[PDB]
RNA sequence: CGUGGAGGUCAGUGACGAAGCCUAGACCGUAAGGUCGGGUCGAACGGCCUCUAGUGCAGAUCUUGGUGGUAGUAGC
RNA sequence: AUGGUG
RNA sequence: AUAUUGGCGAGAGACCGAUAGCGAACAAGUACAGUGAUGGAAAGAUGAAAAGAACUUUGAAAAGAGAGUGAAAAAGUACGUGAAAUUGUUGAAAGGGAAGGGCAUUUGAUCAGACAUGGUGUUUUGUGCCCUCUGCUCCUUGUGGGUAGGGGACGCAU
């Protein structure tokens, strides 16, 4: 049972925890919310879990339950939620009912972030056309540099100029 | 061979004689017989676009908004090959209008101004003397040269401007009298219309509408750069609904497979590239140098799966893709330097290819091998294949 | 400057580390074939070459006084091999298209060899001295 | 915010007689030698480490500008920091080559993540 | 994978029987690919390489040039294609080394181990 | 905390430059240490969970190598 | 101490 | 059945990776020393490929310069990487009786120093995942997904 499957990955490790420098881990999870794994955030000991994750479409609410625990090919049911930031936040808290408190404050804030990253991503889509970024390879470097140094050095630059002068006389 | 290019620079049209395998990029290879600056007009009168129904009549587009008519003609030379002389017969001049495009050039995201220019000439039909000549400003001249010997004005119509691409359905038959036109342009939803043999009336037939909005929610931009028509598909003919097939390309890449008796929107909208890569003009060759086509380039066959086509950016890159997109590969990846401005399957196993790098180039379809390079000195932005000849 | 300027180089030389050094910061920033002018007058006995550095067991000797010290010599090996130095620094110079009457030691180095002798390693950049170097 | 960052002792501590010695480091090392006067704090001598410079909890492991600091290395690690915006900041493992930084870069900033040594490997 | 007891998988052992392996053995570690029309022409794939015969490359800087092998070097593990030809500044002309894998032969030079040695393998002509 | 190798795991990183070395650059650790930015370089390498050691240097008239002062000295 | 070269 | 550091072949390693491991990865019981028994070293790496630098030049010279080859001589048989000690040059700075460290500022130099460029509304107007018709599909059959066509005016753009 469930206690256990934690202990289990907080002694043993996840294929994916982090520890970030200071003393807290993340969990690189694709399904959770807070992106902690805790307790009560990593979505690998709970089974009874809900998130909410972009499908490149809207923002699918995504649900578990005990029962399907041992189907996973399919396990998370899934809801789409609508444009309406309110009539969204009022459908997330609308299917989740009694589930506790946890999911709702958090869940809603997924929504939140989401959605403003999507805005942003948006107005970006719109910006600055100019000035990409590039790299050079190292050797690229090396070879430009030398290369007009002899170019240089290859011309004397005044005989050039001279001669040129001389020309014009 | 004998071909001809558009030099934009002196407004002229040069012809080229040598064999395949010419390059000039080296004193080792054979060279070019001949080329030759014909009827320079200036920067403003350089060719825009040219056609040739048989060999000694070939009809000019010309930017100063002129239309010309050339005679052609061997004579001796100055091993032996001839040459030919280029001087024009006929002519129905400002055939554009500028200032209602340059009303909506602030609309558009290019350059500065926005030119007056065809982008169509060709016959109708495939026997018949019917020339459409088309305007980026949505002017329509539809000219027939009289039996006269001289061209004459049919029509001046109206399109929903300005006019990027138009084409002309010549795949069912001759015969049937009524014809169909698919033209596109800025911001400008695909647009079937239709013209009686009386040459005044156009209605338009269909209209197809955008893909539905794209992934962030966004609206997909609307530009259909080229297309060309399919048969009508098989199966149960269906009500109300005009039975066609086409395939149209976008600036944004998008590769755009439409089937009327679907409906109005594309069923296949395929970017052939990363973000949003621009594309220009279009060819469809066929796997084995075949030739497939009608003789103003629509594809003949019902199913997509079956099509291949060549298309260009505005870098230096052509390429070679399926009816779903994959990829084929590059051409001339190695060689061209610069926009290629032109191409145009020939004989099906043949490729032009002539541009901004100045080397008019012709590759081979199924071998990839670059067969003719020659150095013009000039930008070019239009070529056609004349008599493949022999050399003496 | 490269542009004006050229290159002698000498490596590999069998000398004394402490001499070849001295012997060659004499001559920095000279003209040219004043500096030729100099270690032939070396060379002979007449005017020696001040030692700042390596001081014990050097005679107090009286023509020192032009550099500020009682203290010089005359080293046989040395002015040799710097001296030509001089010599082929002279011809990549002219062979350069370079000016003798600009021309002077703009820099000068040695630096020690492998091993029990003390070999040497030499670098001069002969360059010729423009008149109005900079505005701005 | 956050509250205003304190060191409590900003100075690197270095090894006893580091620098009249090069045979000796520059990495901090007790004096065991019972006579020594760094192990019996004279005045005057270099200052040890003892817990009590250890900082506040609060801010602790703050990097100056407010936010914290999280190694990443390709972009499905950083999308871990979609919840915390304002107090992670992420930073791209030396290793990364030139081509991924600037995908890391350009959907670190459609998320909103503060990068903190963008400019890395990358021109103009 | 390794079912045979007595075969062995050392990293070490296989390169030194590598590079000491006598000339007779150099002659079939240089097999290279028959091209595809004749894979199925001669109903085959891969021959010891000889030297009078005409092949063509693939990979390398050389792409696209072919010839008919002038000699074969079985001590630098190489072929010395004709006119494959470096020049050192002074105009004489160094056959560029081509590692045979690289290769693909166009035409071969038959004799009669050629044609008993396509005959061993299957392949018909 | 760090070093050498191992069993997992990051579908880790890497010719668009892995290691390494320089650094009058930055940040983090109380510190052992860590992590990034430039620079040189060319082919492997790292983080988390655990195992195992030939695992951490200022010294030993320490060993081996390289260098100096002694000094162009006593001297030949 | 054993066994050896002078 | 057992023994086995020698021989003659094999297969392997949580072994060592050039001061390690055999003493010896290389022309090692080699050069060497001893009268003789005997004692016994150091020393691996260009590159993909020698294309190991034509040619002109100073210089008898050892070397140098111009010029090329190579992706790189910033890889030239002194050759991958190139550390410290220690030395030369150029510049800084102080010094004349000392250097070094600790707490603190000063002055000089010097470096870093956002693709921050929005948010909340309010209106005008197109489009569509909104409205209204008409379907189709998969299954955890539920307060669910997926998807098409004809039209019309909640998110998006303006």
């Amino acid at each position: 049972s469930d206690e256990i499957v934690w202990q289990v990955i907080n002694q043993s490790f996840c294929s994916h925890r982090i520890k970030a420098p200071n003393g807290q881990n993340f969990c690189r999870n694709e399904y959770n919310v807070t992106g902690l794994c805790t307790r009560q955030s990593c979505p690998l000991a709970n089974s009874k879990y809900a998130t909410v994750k972009c499908d490149n479409g809207k923002l699918y609410l995504y649900m578990k339950t005990p029962e399907r625990a041992h189907t996973p090919a399919k396990l998370w049911e899934r809801i789409k939620l609508s444009k309406n930031y309110t009539k969204a936040l009022q459908q997330i808290d609308e299917h989740l009912l009694h589930w506790s408190k946890f999911f709702r404050h958090k869940c809603k804030q997924r929504f939140t972030k989401l959605t403003q990253v999507m805005i942003t991503e948006r107005r970006l889509a719109l910006r600055e056309e100019e000035r990409h970024y590039v790299g050079v390879a190292p050797k690229v470097k090396r070879r430009e540099q030398n290369r007009e140094r002899k170019a240089l050095v290859a011309a004397k630059i005044e005989k050039a100029i001279e001669k040129e002068l001389m020309d014009r006389l | 061979m004998r071909l001809l290019v558009s030099c934009v620079d002196s407004g002229s049209i040069k012809e080229v004689l040598c064999n395949i395998g010419t390059d000039t990029s080296v004193q080792s290879a054979l060279q070019p017989f001949h080329v030759a600056p014909h009827l320079a007009e200036g920067l403003k009168a350089y060719v825009d676009r040219m056609w040739v129904i048989s060999e000694d009549e070939a009809i000019l587009a010309r930017n100063s908004g002129v239309v010309e008519l050339v005679k052609i003609s061997k004579h001796l030379k100055e091993p032996k090959f001839d040459i030919s002389e280029f001087e024009i017969t006929s002519s129905v001049s400002d055939l554009f209008d500028d200032a209602k495009l340059e009303s909506l050039s602030s609309k558009s995201v290019k350059r500065t101004k926005l030119v007056d220019g065809f982008v169509t000439l060709c016959p109708i039909k495939k026997s018949n003397n019917t020339f459409v000549a088309a305007t980026k400003s949505g002017l329509l001249h539809i000219i027939k040269k009289g039996e006269d010997k001289k061209l004459i004005k049919l029509a001046s119509l109206g399109l929903k401007a300005p006019v990027e691409f138009l084409q002309l359905y010549d795949l069912e038959d001759t015969d049937t009298d009524k014809y169909i036109f698919a033209y596109g342009g800025e911001e400008n939803l695909i647009k079937l219309v239709e013209i009686d043999s009386s040459f005044q009336s156009l209605k338009q037939i269909w209209e197809a509408k955008n893909v539905k909005n794209d992934r962030l929610d966004m609206r997909v931009p609307v530009w259909p750069m080229a297309l060309r028509f399919l048969e009508p598909s098989p199966g149960k003919t269906e009500k109300g609904k005009l039975n066609y097939q086409f395939a149209a390309i976008t600036r944004w890449s998008h590769l755009t497979k439409y089937s009327t008796q679907h409906g109005r929107k594309p069923f296949a909208q395929i970017d052939l590239l990363p973000n949003r890569e621009p594309l220009s003009q279009m060819e469809v060759f066929d796997a084995k140098g075949e030739n497939v086509v009608s003789s103003l380039g629509n594809f003949q066959s019902e199913t997509f799966n079956e099509l291949n086509v060549i298309t260009t950016d505005y870098k230096k890159n052509v390429f070679k893709f399926d009816g779903n997109g994959r990829m084929l590969g590059k051409v001339g990846r190695d060689d061209i330097t610069g926009s290629s401005t032109y191409i145009h399957v020939h004989d099906g196993k043949y490729l032009l290819q002539g541009g901004l790098d100045r080397y008019v180039r012709i590759f081979d379809i199924k071998t990839n091998k670059m067969l003719v390079k020659v150095y013009v000195g000039s930008r070019i932005n239009f070529i056609v294949m004349l008599d493949d000849v022999e050399i003496e | 400057n490269p542009a004006k300027s050229a290159s002698a180089r000498g490596s590999y030389l069998r000398v004394s580390f402490k001499n070849t050094r001295e012997t060659a910061q004499a001559i920095n920033g000279w003209e040219l074939t004043k500096a030729q002018k100099y270690l032939e007058q070396v060379l002979d006995h007449q005017r020696a070459i001040p030692f700042r550095r390596f001081n014990s067991s050097i005679g107090r000797t009286a023509q020192g006084k032009e550099f500020g010290v009682t203290k010089a010599r005359w080293p046989a090996k040395s002015v040799k091999f710097v001296q030509g130095l001089l010599q082929n620094a002279a011809a990549n110079a002219e062979a350069k298209g370079l000016d003798a009457t600009k021309l002077y030691v703009s820099h000068i180095q040695v630096n020690q060899a492998p091993k029990e002798s003390s070999p040497s390693h030499i670098e001069l950049v002969v360059t010729e001295k423009e008149e109005a170097v900079a505005k701005a | 915010p956050h509250p205003k960052i304190v060191k409590k002792h900003t100075k690197k501590f270095k090894r006893h007689h580091s620098d009249r010695y090069h045979r000796v480091a520059e990495n901090w090392r007790k004096q065991k030698g019972i006579d020594s006067v760094v192990r019996r704090r004279f005045r005057g001598n270099i200052s040890q480490p003892k817990i009590g410079y250890g900082s506040n909890k609060k801010t602790k492991f703050l990097s100056p500008s407010g936010h914290k600091t999280f190694l990443v290395a390709n972009v499905k690690d950083l999308e871990t920091l979609t919840m915390h915006t304002k107090t992670y900041a992420a930073e791209i493992a030396h290793n990364i080559s030139a081509k991924n930084r600037v995908v890391i870069l350009a959907r670190a900033k459609a998320l909103g993540i503060k990068v903190t040594n963008p400019k890395g490997r990358l021109a103009l | 994978a390794k079912q045979s007891l007595d075969v062995s998988s050392d990293r070490r052992k296989a390169r030194k029987a590598y590079f000491t392996a006598p000339s007779s053995q150099r002659r079939v570690l240089l097999s290279a690919p028959l091209s595809k029309e004749l894979r199925a022409q001669y109903g085959i794939k891969a021959l010891p390489i000889r030297r009078d015969d005409e092949v063509l490359v693939v990979r390398g800087s050389k792409k696209g040039q072919e010839g008919k092998i002038s000699s074969v070097y079985r001590l630098k593990f190489a072929v010395q294609v004709d006119k494959v030809t470096k020049e050192k500044v002074n105009g004489a002309s160094v056959p560029i080394n081509l590692h045979p894998s690289k290769l693909v032969i166009t035409k071969l030079h038959l004799d009669k181990d050629r044609k008993a040695l396509i005959q061993r393998k299957g392949g018909k002509l």
